[PDB]
């Protein structure tokens, strides 16, 4: 296997890929800002390197050519993005590729492929997955309406670079869509850059289901079932859900059976997963694709035991999916679980983040609890 | 933890797949734990979990009857708690009392990019000539090569050689590429050994490896004193060999030998060792003293210099060099002296002079213009007094002449600042006179001894007068008949003035009645004649029969077979070998404080000497990538015992250290 | 006549000899009876002072007299590349008052001319027998020292007389910045 890896993450996720690697008998290296150097995922690590100057902390994070120099130095061999960060930009596996160090991810030509929106709608199509009705990107308000003339209202306009739900409105007519496009169009374009906006057919009482898949190099692709991420607060994910209660089983054969089509016509070769949304009468509108690894993965982890990060990082080098076990009959989910994230947000002044000194800290367990992530007394 | 009950701790439970993924999982559970302040038995349960037999399921009652998983020792070589105890105890325990606020040198030096290699200098020729041939080329070269006495004989006649490695190491690859040009550098030997051992708790071993590897092209030169390498005592021929064959190895380029009675038969095995080599140069020196220049100088003439210098030529010297101890060289014996050995003879020459009375760029001056090759240099913020003279006068002296020795002004003058600040933080360990002495010239003195001198006569009753001390090391110097002082008889002539000002013997009436004295040892042991044969002749022909009827003399162990043994293979088991073998009572606290705190050299002067203070956080740099951050946090006041807790920060995490205030007792 | 920067150097365009040669002569044609150099900085070399003096005394039919500090130290080997080619007088201080930025000792002085063609003539007993007065005297005036360390190389470049670098020194620690004097240094530059 690989002799050495880099993690260019922070967080806990850093401390999970440490974890997976200590399990695989491989070798850590951590890179840390100046002002994140109490942070504990750099004493958790075998070696530990200081990138950046003495500003702009979240900048130093985005910097290919200081990581890949630093990881040249260092030895390493492999890169691991984690998510967030450099873990979508094609800068980093070209950057690898013109390099001896390998990329931990799908493909350099697959990342391309998602990042534009809408001809992942051009590959579901021709994938034949149900699809919903696709506008064209336009930041011109007389050309949104003379395409919206023809819609089924009401309409979500949604921006172009938007992800996550920042900057969506729902408009139940056509005379307040201009006022409504001018107002989206401008917050894309102050929170993106990109002034264009698009929109789409607004589908009633929905719900979320993700759908896991893994594949290796030379083509195979298998999936982990269902999840539910219902429960939203200003479209944020607040509540993970295990497999979706309420589903009769030919519902979950067919999106299992469609989602592992696709994922095999789009030349996976890593894990990630594919997103869809229910309504009342029931229909899969595939909104996107991610291709990574989310903060949910745990969920799943608790139900069909198999370990994602590990299976990842044998699957870069160069391991099929039949050494390692995981073959689809013996994959069957017992039991459900949950997820839940504690945060600093005060639900009485608004949402904002509070910072202080942590004074009193006392956890908890148990069985059938689970806790990623951990701070010390007197943290800041 | 309780007394009463069970010790029951945490209880750890993994699941996996298969029974080799629980393993594994439990493996890693278990090295992530981390549990300080008592005793586990984590590396019993890592001893049994990394045992094959039970990760392939062959369980059994008897699974226990193998013997070697019980006592696994290798606990945990826990380094940050023992550098925790060790700060914390400096800080609770500091002798020096308030301060001003902390000095920090690094932020002093120049910008500069250190990531390039450095040009090639001394040692690619070196290499690429020889010695002869180094010397043939230093010979025939119009320029006048400067050697830097900074890292050694700067620090020991101002600092009480008290200066650490951490300075000299940060410092050292800036001289390396912006001064590629320097002749060599002296930084090992002398005094450094034994003070390094005994105050400051290092091997000197691994000082001259990190010099060395700090600076790969510059000549590193080591000041040996015959069969005394760096003791006070004759040693055995072979741990003499033994010496320079590992400090050749290590990376000692240059040998300068030299002896306190100038004779030859005390000097020949070294030089021999040396040759031997093939890869080292020898210089041998001759120690200078008196005037010749005087009509009445009848014994120090330049006759006896001359027989001197042939005898060390036939001896097979590669360099020749003039030793001067407390500044008594004037221009015209200097040039007089340059320019006879210069015609009689083929060699390189030398010149190594203290500034003791002020003003011996001159001496310098008069010497490069009959023929001498190379001079001595420190550095401006550590010169003058009873230092070496300034380096940017030598460089500033020769610029845009015949004798340019190349070297960029202010490239000299760029680490100035760095000096400054290192200076000012060594306080409490200053030495140095108000300014020049006129007096010299009537008690001359070497000026490393000078300071000392000054601290015993404050230290040790007469303060306000201290004419006292110079007329009896007059007197004491006139009895025994004009010796030459440099290490070895220059403290058997201060013992003797110190019991002469301590008797009342006012000048002469202890040459009457010598018997009746306390007279220190080292004096017998001169008048017995271990050291050799004084210059003049024996000063005895009343004062002693023999030895006045004390006794006889102490008998001489063999060695031991074994450490002939050890003596022959090149590795860290020789270095050890030396330093118990030269100095055992030092080494063996040495050892035992490495034991007891782990590994101290890597701390700076200011944690080392003071310890930890509020609002400040420390970086220790422990392995390539493995750095510690230390701070403080508060400390409490001592409960009915004399012990006090103090909480410190390591890492961002709160730890609680007992420490014993011994000033409440 | 003042003093400054280096002659022997090639790109020194402003104080070359031939303004000092002519500085003397009109000091001669005003009735001079003692020509002297002021070197109040300690910016004389050796092999400027040799040329100088040289020049000097062949040109022109005075005494010479020289008169330097010691502030980058070691300055009695300009004395004594100068009485090699027609100096006539030096100055000295006494050792307890001498170095750092004072004038060079004079048992030095005495010394370096002892048993030679240029013999001053002057016992050294003798001036070295009244030097603890002077060092019980500076003991004394201990509140009111200013001296400096030791010898400084920078001199070179922010070149100051060295009755002045004291009160400058004293000033910078007790007017603001003093922990750091580099900027005093560049500015006077400047
Ligand atoms: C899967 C995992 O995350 S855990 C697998 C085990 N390895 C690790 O934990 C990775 C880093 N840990 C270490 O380096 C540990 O010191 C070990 C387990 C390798 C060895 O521990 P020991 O031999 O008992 O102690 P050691 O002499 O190394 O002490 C080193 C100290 O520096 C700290 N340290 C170790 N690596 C680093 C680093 N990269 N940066 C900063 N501090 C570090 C350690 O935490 C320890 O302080 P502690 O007293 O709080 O433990
Ligand atoms: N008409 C709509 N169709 C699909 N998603 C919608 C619609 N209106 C709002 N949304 C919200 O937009 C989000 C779609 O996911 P997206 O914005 O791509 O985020 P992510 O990439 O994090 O999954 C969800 O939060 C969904 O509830
Ligand atoms: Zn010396
Ligand atoms: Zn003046």
């Amino acid at each position: 296997m690989f002799s050495k890896v880099l993690v260019a993450n922070r967080g806990e996720i850093a401390i999970r890929a440490f974890r997976a690697a200590y399990e695989l008998g491989v070798g850590t290296v951590a890179v840390y800002p100046y002002e994140d150097r109490n942070s504990q995922h750099r004493l958790k690590a075998d070696e530990s390197y200081q990138i950046g100057d003495i500003g702009h902390p979240v900048h130093a994070y985005l910097s290919v050519d200081e990581i890949v120099a630093t990881a040249r130095r260092a030895g390493a061999d492999a890169i691991y993005p984690g998510y967030g960060f450099l873990s979508e930009n094609p800068d980093l596996a070209a950057a690898c590729a013109a390099a001896g160090i390998s990329f931990v991810g799908p493909s350099a030509e697959v990342l391309e492929l998602a990042g534009n929106k809408s001809r992942a709608i051009a590959a579901a199509r021709e994938a034949g997955l149900p699809v919903l009705m696709s506008s064209a990107p336009s930041a011109s308000v007389d050309e949104l309406l003379s395409v919206a003339a023809g819609m089924p209202f009401p309409l979500f306009v949604k921006a172009v670079a938007g992800g996550g739900g920042r900057g969506m409105r729902r408009v139940g007519d056509i005379a307040a869509l201009p006022e409504a496009i001018e107002a989206a169009s401008r917050e894309a374009e102050s929170a993106f850059g990109d002034p264009t906006v698009y929109l789409e057919q607004a589908v009633i009482n929905p719900r979320h289901i993700e759908v896991q898949i893994l594949a290796d190099n030379l083509g195979d692709v298998i999936h982990l079932y269902e999840r539910d991420c219902s429960v939203q607060r200003r479209h944020q994910k607040v509540i993970e859900l295990a497999p979706a209660p309420h589903l009769d089983a030919e519902l979950r054969y067919k999106m299992c059976v469609d989602a592992v089509a696709f994922a095999r016509h789009i030349g996976y070769s890593c894990a990630g997963t594919v997103e869809f949304l229910l309504d009342e009468r029931g229909e899969y509108v595939f909104i996107e694709m991610n291709p990574r690894v989310q903060v949910e993965h745990t969920v799943t982890e608790e139900i069909t035991d198999v370990d994602l990060v590990a299976s990842q990082l044998r699957i870069a080098a160069g391991e099929t999916l039949e050494q390692l076990g995981l073959r689809q009959e013996d994959i069957a989910p017992h039991g459900a679980a949950l997820q839940c994230r504690i945060t600093t947000e005060d639900p009485a002044n608004g949402f904002r983040p509070d910072t202080g000194r942590i004074s009193a800290l006392r956890t908890a367990g148990g069985a059938g609890v689970r806790l990623d992530g951990s701070t010390n007394l007197g943290a800041e | 933890i309780s007394p009463y009950f069970d010790s029951m701790l945490v209880k750890l439970t993994c699941r996996g797949r298969d029974l080799p993924t629980a393993v594994s999982r439990a493996r890693r559970a278990i090295a992530e734990f981390r549990i300080r302040g008592v005793s586990t038995n984590i590396p019993f349960l890592q001893a049994v979990l990394d045992d094959p037999d039970f990760r392939a399921g062959r369980v059994t009652t008897s699974f226990i009857d193998e013997r070697p998983q019980l006592l696994t020792a290798r606990a945990s070589a826990d380094r940050g708690t023992k550098i925790l105890n060790f700060l914390a105890d400096v800080t609770v325990n500091n002798p020096y009392g308030s301060r001003p606020s902390t000095i920090y040198p690094d932020d002093k030096l120049p910008d500069l990019d250190l990531r390039a290699a450095p040009p090639a200098g001394s040692k690619q020729r070196l290499v690429k000539l020889g010695p002869e041939g180094f010397a043939r080329w230093l010979r025939e070269s119009a320029a006048v090569g400067v050697t830097d006495t900074t890292f050694r004989d700067a620090h020991q006649s101002l600092l009480a050689t008290r200066v650490r490695t951490s300075g000299l190491s940060r410092v050292a690859p800036y001289l390396a590429r912006t001064m590629p040009q320097l002749l060599s550098v002296e930084c090992w030997g002398g005094a450094t050994y034994d003070v390094a051992l005994r105050f400051l708790k290092e091997d000197p071993w691994e000082r001259l490896a990190t010099l060395r590897a700090a600076m790969p092209n510059i000549c590193l030169q080591m000041l040996l004193r015959g069969r005394n390498t760096v003791g006070y005592t004759p040693y055995p021929e072979i741990v003499t060999s033994a010496f320079v064959q590992e400090a050749t190895a290590t990376g000692i380029d240059i040998f300068r030998i030299f002896d306190a009675l100038n004779n030859i038969e005390s000097m020949r095995p070294a030089i021999d060792a040396v040759r031997e080599t093939g890869s080292a140069i020898a210089e041998v020196a001759m120690c200078y003293t008196g005037d010749l220049t005087d009509p009445g100088e009848q014994l120090y003439t330049l006759d006896y210099y001359l027989k001197l210098a042939e005898q060390i030529v036939d001896a097979g010297a590669h360099v020749l060099a003039i030793k001067d101890m407390a500044g008594l060289l004037r221009p015209p014996a200097a040039q007089r002296l340059v320019s006879a050995l210069r015609s009689r003879f083929d060699l390189p020459v030398h010149l190594h002079t203290h500034d003791t009375p002020g003003g011996q760029l001159a001496s310098y001056v008069a010497a490069w213009h009959a023929g001498a090759d190379a001079v001595d240099g420190a550095a401006a913020p550590l010169a003058g007094t009873t230092s070496q003279p300034a380096l940017s006068s030598i460089v500033a002296a020769a610029a845009h002449t015949e004798y340019d020795t190349g070297l960029s002004l202010s490239a000299v003058c760029a680490l100035e600042p760095y000096w400054e600040a290192l200076r000012k933080v060594y306080a409490p360990f200053e030495s140095g006179l108000p300014g020049p002495t006129g007096r010299v010239y009537h008690h001359e003195i070497p000026g490393g001894q000078l300071s000392n001198l000054r601290q015993q006569a404050i230290a040790l009753g007469l303060g306000d007068r201290f004419e006292e001390i110079e007329e009896a090391y007059a007197g004491a110097d006139r009895v025994l008949g004009r010796l030459v002082k440099v290490t070895p008889t220059s403290k058997v002539v201060g013992d003797l003035a110190l019991a002469l000002v301590g008797a009342g013997v006012s000048a002469d009436e202890f040459a009457s009645d010598p018997a009746r004295f306390g007279i220190p040892e080292s004096v017998l042991g001169f008048l017995r004649g271990e050291l050799g044969d004084p210059p003049g002749g024996w000063p005895e022909p009343l004062r002693t029969a023999a030895l006045a009827g004390r006794g006889a003399a102490r008998p001489t162990a063999q060695l031991a077979a074994d450490d002939e043994i050890a003596l022959s293979s090149v590795g860290a088991k020789r270095q050890a070998t030396l330093n118990r073998l030269l100095f055992p009572s030092p080494t063996k606290e040495f050892n035992e404080h490495r034991e007891a705190y782990g590994d101290t050299s890597q701390l700076s002067a200011n944690q080392f000497f003071y310890g930890l203070r509020q609002g400040e956080e420390h970086r220790v740099k422990l392995e390539r990538g493995v750095e510690l951050l230390i701070g403080l946090e508060a400390i409490s006041e001592p409960d009915e015992r004399g012990m006090r807790t103090v909480m410190c920060i390591l890492n961002g995490q709160l730890r609680p250290v007992l420490v014993r205030d011994r000033s409440i007792a």
